[PDB]
């Protein structure tokens, strides 16, 4: 299983180049919109790059429903300790 | 008198219009262009993105 701090210290690496906001910031009680200004035309750039990187097809269905960095590590987790067939193959 | 003449010919090169075939041609050069752009975002559209 994946460690939260490597969940969000992945995510915070897509984030800075995304958008440009310091590493520092992505805490696990930041909400993407109002506190880290990012709009979703934003996320669904996090959510490709997200995919081009480590393959992960993260649904509209679901990509709404994600409010804060502790919703974001939550869904990988549960996904990740679902399906046992997880490469991780780089 | 008889005989007396002048006749000239102007330059009209820039005043024609287009045939049946040329015609034909540009209707059919915007037809499969947007068929194309059709198709090509027809396969954008496999990303399950709407």
């Amino acid at each position: 299983a994946a460690t939260q701090e490597e969940i969000i210290a992945g995510l915070a690496e897509i984030i800075e180049e995304v958008t440009g906001i310091e590493p520092s910031e992505v805490t696990p009680e930041k909400s993407f919109v109002d506190d880290l200004d990012i709009d979703s035309l934003s996320m669904v750039e996090i959510a490709v790059q997200t995919e081009d990187k480590y393959g992960v097809k993260i649904p509209d269905e679901d990509l709404a429903g994600l409010r804060t960095v502790g919703d974001v590590v939550a869904y990988i987790q549960k996904l990740e300790e679902e399906n046992p067939e997880a490469a991780a193959a780089l | 008198p008889q005989g007396l003449s002048v006749s000239a010919e102007i330059d009209t090169r820039f005043t024609t219009h287009p045939t049946a075939l040329k015609l034909a041609a540009m209707l059919l050069a915007i037809v499969s262009t947007v068929i194309a752009l059709l198709a090509l975002w027809r396969l954008d559209r496999l990303d399950g993105r709407r």
